[PDB]
RNA sequence: GUCUUGUAAUUGGAAUGAGUACAAUGUAAAUACCUUAACGAGGAACAAUUGGAGGGCAAGUCUGGUGCCAGCAGCCGCGGUAAUUCCAGCUCCAAUAGCGUAUAUUAAAGUUGUUGCAGUUAAAAAGCUCGUAGUUGAACUUUGGGCCCGGUUGGCCGGUCGGAUUUCCAACGGGGCCUUUCCUUCUGGCUAACCUUGAGUCCUUGUGGCUCUUGGCGAACCAGGACUUUUACUUUGAAAAAAUUAGAGUGUUCAAAGCAGGCGUAUUGCUCGAAUAUAUUAGCAUGGAAUAAUAGAAUAGGACGUUUGGUUCUAUUUUGUUGGUUUCUAGGACCAUCGUAAUGAUUAAUAGGGACGGUCGGGGGCAUCAGUAUUCAAUUGUCAGAGGUGAAAUUCUUGGAUUUAUUGAAGACUAACUACUGCGAAAGCAUUUGCCAAGGACGUUUUCAUUAAUCAAGAACGAAAGUUAGGGGAUCGAAGAUGAUCAGAUACCGUCGUAGUCUUAACCAUAAACUAUGCCGACUAGGGAUCGGGUGCUUGCACUCGGCACCUUACGAGAAAUCAAAGUCUUUGGGUUCU
């Protein structure tokens, strides 16, 4: 059955960016999907997106801009000490210069740079580059 | 097609699509104001009927049910309300 | 998924599954059953002394042709009868019968070396002197 | 797709976007409740009711026009079945097939199909006991099944 | 012989501790270091070894020996008369006061795989489905906006290439307000303070501001009853002996070490040190409230309440004081009655279950219909062969075979139609018609509302053969008989034939039980066929959902064969079982 709505969203995004499309329908929507997408927007990996109220779970239509190599979940959402973000970034990201590991912290969903600054940690969620 | 408007599909294509596969799902069934010959008392009848709908006063058949959309009786007058 | 459980609370299955699958490894199975102690002539010791019972001329395996020079030994610790190779040219001359030999392994974790059928050991010393030393002619083979 | 089969069929209702609705329907909220309750006394199920109100009357969904779902309407008026509608119909089905097997022992398919039906019964009953609509020691017994349903 | 570099069993004066040894030093006494008189290198001596020289692997198709022997060789391989591999000599390589061997172990090993393997065909998807634990599980509940105040870095003039501050340019973080905004609640300590003003202008750009009186305004700050959904996770703190590990300082002559040491007027002394970090899982304290679970008001026994009664106990300074003892109180429980309130039920998942509708099907079971054939037997005519084969023989036959007609019985089987068609969990399922339940798909402005996915344990069903006991016993036919073939032929071929082949009641539990491809979910690409349902029509076509498949390409994937899944895997994580 459908287990990670976030996994399905990011999978759809990956498949479309590979085929050179400039837009994707996602379904369901969720708070966490939306929060994730906003982190992607803020660093300019996507364009606009548009939640479509259907009186159910919702649909999103993202606009893609070619800049995205790979988004992806991590599953399960491992707990991450502040110490051990450095290991997750070493494993997941192409370089030390760019790309973001994305965490749920009690402070909020956010990239790992923000989490360094704010001095917070929590659960790993996914990654983008 | 690489670049497409998913938010604004054409009404032609959105009619072709199945009732769940449209941008927002909704029913393509409708209601009818059916009128029998004998009595003029009007009845709301649903297009995909299932029940053999009898009028309360008259007591005659208005529509027999089928797979999908109910076949009405021969002598009737109908309109989408 | 990948055919293994990924869940955050799936540590038990992962640990237990891996335990069960480690029995398929060779070294692990030997280490835990205790094969080295239970079977195995030397009883999981690098070397063993024994008493020469015989001199054997073992015909080599194909496609080589030779008579490899070997000794049937009875180990002091167990009483286990064992065949050992006597290496280097004309070293079978030094051994004699009822002479105390120190045996070692051959190099292959208890497999037979080269072309010599059924021989997993070698002589290192005879009557408390090195076969190397006798064959380089440094020490002298004692009276007994 | 299906619980007890390879079938992956998507057939269902599509409820419309409109919650507060409709503009062509004139009968009041208090009027339709009477029509529901009238059919409840006459000895119909919540599903059977809602069919008649779709067909003969104009009621799209009772939850729209009335506010509450039909089961709540019956639950308030005190026409609640002792055991839920869906469970009832599964038990009914079991009793049918069980009764069939008594005469037909060599019907191996019926034996199989009886396992599946009774599995669904046990799964539902488990659900109801958790949410406390059946009492916590409720049990589907093949012996006392025909007694309960009919 | 130009600038110098090698090689000569060519010749020079120097240098030296290994050793031996005055004597000190050292020490409980010595020994040994450290120091040191005297004595102690010419290459034959004060003399370096251990393993190699085909490849892997750095170093010779150089000489002599042996001739598949002796021997080597971790592995691949060498050796049978030119041995690049054995035993030697020479020469050369490698590491070197060490180097080899054996066994164990770590890395190499993504060959144990959490990170991170593999399962169509290399080893490996359970015959099939059900199912408990386990693991996992759709969306939804304060979001945004306006403010204000301190912070931390770069600023901007770092101006002396090094450090400084004003306001401002910001970026990034933190707290408190307001916006339909729990910010536990009240009960005395204390009101500190600063819109309390008994002397106003003490005072850098009125945003870089005071000398205190009078209830104050107590979130600035302590102990009190009063009751407080419950976890997980994460921040900080604290803890987690020393040694060991990382690590700062320090010329032990260097270093491994050690925890010393270092500067004076070296004549009566001054001084820096012996840091710091890590070590979770558990417990403790603390901040956060995303993520993930959990509880709450639905037959209201619900919430708030200065109400308005009943009822139930509790006891303080008094009323002298113990004590008897009714009240007013003062705080609790508890049951009524009136009051306030927007009074209280999240979607309805292209999740799942249930109902309903017309259907579809070689799905199942129990009855019931035929069908021709095959063998045989009654009545038939006929006259020599008929059977069977690559060719023969075995066999049946003038008591009439075979062939031919007529009417029968028996058991089995269900042709042709019959397909890249259907149904079923799989095994399987095909003559007709009844009866019995079942089921998918489709249709649905019906219903419930997370009830689900996958599943150790445990269960149902499971071709054929095979087993036990009744029935049945046409045909074919293991065994067996039997004629050929053949060196043999108790094999293929040929003629018979037992069990078996069918059925009832029990068993058995397996197959290349195969798509050699677990199941559930999502996404990624063109095409036409076809099966079932539906819709539109201009009535045979299109659209649609659901199926069995198929064609092209390959985006991708793959060791390849190939694959629309075997794709979305080093850009490595959707869930889960098995191997
Ligand atoms: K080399
Ligand atoms: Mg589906
Ligand atoms: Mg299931
Ligand atoms: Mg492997
Ligand atoms: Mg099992
Ligand atoms: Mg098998």
């Amino acid at each position: 059955t459908r287990s990670s709505v976030l996994a399905d969203a990011l999978n759809a995004i990956n498949n479309a960016e590979k085929t050179g499309k400039r837009q994707v329908l996602i379904r369901p929507s969720s708070k966490v999907i939306i929060k994730f997408l906003q982190v992607m927007q803020k660093h300019g990996y996507i364009g606009e997106f548009e939640y479509i109220d259907d009186h159910r779970s919702g649909k999103i239509v993202v606009q893609l801009n070619g800049r995205l190599n790979k988004c992806g979940v991590i599953s399960p959402r491992f707990n991450v000490k502040i110490g051990d973000i450095e290991k997750w970034t070493a494993n997941l990201l192409p370089a030390r210069q760019f790309g973001y590991v994305i965490l749920t912290t009690s402070a909020g969903i956010m990239d790992h740079e923000e989490a360094r600054r704010k001095h917070v940690s929590g659960k790993i969620l996914g990654f983008v580059y | 097609v690489l670049v497409q408007d998913l938010l604004h599909p054409t009404a032609a294509s959105e009619a072709r699509k199945h009732k769940l596969k449209t941008l927002v799902q909704g029913p393509r069934s409708y209601f009818l104001d059916v009128k029998c010959p004998g009595c003029l008392n009007i009845t709301t009848v649903f297009s995909h009927a299932q029940t053999a709908v009898t009028c309360e006063s008259c007591s005659t058949i208005l529509c027999t049910p089928t797979g999908g959309k109910a076949k009405l009786s021969e002598g009737t007058s109908f309109r989408r309300k | 998924g990948k055919g293994k459980p990924r869940g955050l609370n799936s540590a038990r299955k992962l640990r237990v599954h891996r335990r069960n699958n480690r029995w398929a490894e060779n070294n692990y199975k030997k280490r835990l059953l205790g094969t080295a102690f239970k079977s195995s002539p030397f009883g999981g010791s690098s070397h063993a002394k024994g008493i020469v019972l015989e001199k054997l001329g073992i015909e080599s395996k194909q496609p080589n042709s030779a008579i490899r020079k070997c000794v049937r030994v009875q180990l002091i610790k167990n009483g286990k009868k064992v065949t050992a190779f006597v290496p280097n040219d004309g070293c079978l001359n030094f051994v004699d019968e009822n002479d105390e030999v120190l045996l070692a392994g051959f190099g292959r974790k208890g497999k037979a070396k080269g072309d010599i059928p059924g021989v997993r050991f070698k002589v290192v010393k005879v009557s408390g002197v090195s076969l190397l030393a006798l064959w380089k002619e440094k020490k002298e083979k004692p009276r007994s | 797709g299906r619980m007890h089969s390879a079938g992956k069929g998507i057939s269902s209702s599509a409820i419309p976007y409109s919650r507060n609705a409709p503009a062509w329907f004139k009968l009041s909220s208090e009027s339709v409740i009477e029509q529901i309750v009238k059919y409840a006394r006459k000895g119909l199920t919540p599903s059977q009711i809602g069919v008649l109100l779709r067909d003969a009357h104009g009621v799209t969904q009772a939850r729209v026009i009335t506010g509450n779902k039909i089961m709540r309407i019956l639950k308030s008026n005190g026409l609640a079945p002792e055991i839920p509608e869906d469970l009832y119909y599964l038990i009914k089905k079991a009793v049918s097939v069980r009764k069939h097997l008594e005469r037909n022992r060599k019907d191996k398919d019926a034996k199989f199909r009886l396992i599946l039906i009774e599995s669904r019964i046990h799964r539902l009953a488990r659900y109801y006991r958790t949410v406390a609509v059946l009492p916590p020691n409720w049990k589907y017994e093949s012996a006392t099944a025909s007694a309960l349903v009919n």
